[PDB]
């Protein structure tokens, strides 16, 4: 065989039960499960103004 | 002779796939579009920023293991 | 009423823990500095590799409240030089219509990603606007001139 | 009162009657600080447009006195102009939805005149050239005055 799928992105029942009532992708809340995840983060009280100043000037890797 | 690539939706789906490094990557797109139940001109495959040819071969494009390939919704502006 | 403002919430909730690098996509303030969900301000990197290369594109982006069964309206500010684009600055893309590709799982971070990919990938065929049309149907050079200054005009301080 | 008239339901005829002072009451009549109002004026009289010399004479001479009093105004914007009237010809897409006019002889033939017009901003022959080549099916419906009208903007 040439190609052949080894794995596919599935959400768990609670994720896509959230996603679903708001007409998301279905793995939308996907980024929530993996190492790299902290969490909340409750607190969002940025504007556009600070949120182009952090970016340095930088736009590229 | 065999990699594993994981392409990715800017929808955050994800499938990965087993290609041989020899394979035409347009197996690999039918296969994808396959599986979403989309037609195949519904969609676009780049690899680092570039479209992917029917004909590219992941030797050709210098793929490597646990590469990436980005996949985006077909679009026109108006 | 309806679900716009969960998901707008959700949405934002997401993309300030995944989003691509260079973008920026925040709700604006109402005046009374609580957050317009409604409402978002943008901006759009150009593609490294092309005349757009080095500008950051605002954008303003407005939510009906029946949202995501609509898409948003979106609007360059100020209007940018671009085939698609018109005058006003109001972006025509065919994930953005209604009548067209807009589809409710189609996110904010999938829109601006696709208006980035329109940047250098305009159709001719359909302008919005008849200045950007004639230069690039009648001079390339001069429009892609046009494009790169606009770009410079842009880069972020 | 008749210039009113013939603006509501113009043909070839009310024109004439109106007499040799048509050019000057139509465009006093037209709000010519208002690039919509001019194109709206500029399309129902092109739209009587014959050969026949005395029509197609009160058809030139209303649009350039018309289009005189728009062009040399200060708040006219001829940019706007253009784009709106390359809108209601069809030929360039619109936020707001308009509709197109079905015959484009009539405006073809006087934008022939316009054009070569010295109160015609020559910056607006580039976008007009590149609109009336564009392919159109209406256009091709008027393929005769398409034509002219494309080698007059080619000499300007």
């Amino acid at each position: 065989l040439d190609v052949l799928i080894v794995y596919e992105l599935t959400p768990t029942v609670e994720e896509k039960a959230k996603a679903d009532t708001l007409k998301l992708p279905p793995t939308f809340f996907c980024y929530k499960n993996r190492p790299d995840y902290v969490s909340e983060e409750e607190e969002d009280d940025e504007d556009f103004e600070t949120a182009v100043k952090k970016l340095n000037g930088k736009l590229y890797l | 002779e065999y990699i594993k690539l994981k392409v990715i939706g800017q929808d955050s789906s994800e499938i990965h796939f087993k290609v041989k490094m020899t394979t035409h990557l347009k197996k690999l797109k039918e296969s994808y579009c396959q599986r979403q139940g989309v037609p195949m001109n519904s969609l676009r495959f780049l690899f680092e920023g570039q479209r992917i040819a029917d004909n590219h071969t992941p030797k050709e494009l210098g793929m490597e293991e646990e590469d990436v390939i980005e996949v985006y919704q077909e679009q026109t502006g108006g | 009423s309806g679900i716009a403002l969960s998901r707008l919430a959700q949405e934002r909730k997401a993309w300030r823990k995944d989003h691509p690098f260079g973008f920026v996509a925040v709700p604006t303030k109402n005046p009374d500095g609580t957050m317009n969900l409604m409402n978002w301000e943008c901006a759009i990197p150009g593609k490294k590799g092309t005349p757009w290369e080095g500008g950051l594109f605002k954008l303003r982006m407005l939510f009906k409240d029946d949202y995501p069964s609509s898409p948003p309206k979106c609007k360059f500010e100020p209007p940018l030089f671009h085939p698609n684009v018109y005058p006003s600055g109001t972006v025509c893309l065919s994930i953005l219509e209604e009548d067209k590709d807009w589809r409710p799982a189609i996110t904010i971070k999938q829109i601006l990603l696709g208006i980035q990919e329109l940047l250098n990938e305009p159709n001719i065929q359909d302008p919005a606007q008849a200045e950007a049309y004639t230069i690039y149907c009648q001079n390339r050079v001069e429009y892609e001139k046009r494009v790169r200054a606009q770009a410079k005009k842009f880069a972020p301080s | 009162a008749d210039v009113s008239t013939f603006l509501a339901f113009p043909s070839p005829e009310k024109l004439l009657r109106l007499g040799p002072k048509s050019s000057v009451l139509i465009a006093q009549q037209t709000d010519t600080s208002d690039p919509e109002k001019v194109v709206s004026a500029f399309l129902k009289v092109s739209s009587v447009f014959k050969d026949e010399a005395t029509v197609r004479m009160a058809v030139q001479d209303a649009v350039d006195a018309l289009m005189q009093k728009a062009f040399n105004s200060s708040s006219f914007n001829s940019n706007t102009f253009l784009t709106r009237l390359l809108v209601h010809m069809g030929l360039l897409k619109s936020e707001d939805k308009v509709k197109a006019i079905a015959n484009l002889y009539g405006p073809l033939m006087a934008l022939n005149h316009m054009v070569q017009q010295d109160y015609f901003p020559k910056a607006l022959a580039p976008l007009l050239l590149a609109f009336v080549t564009k392919p159109n099916s209406a256009l091709e419906s008027c393929s005769f005055a398409r034509h002219s009208l494309l080698q007059t903007l080619y000499k300007v």
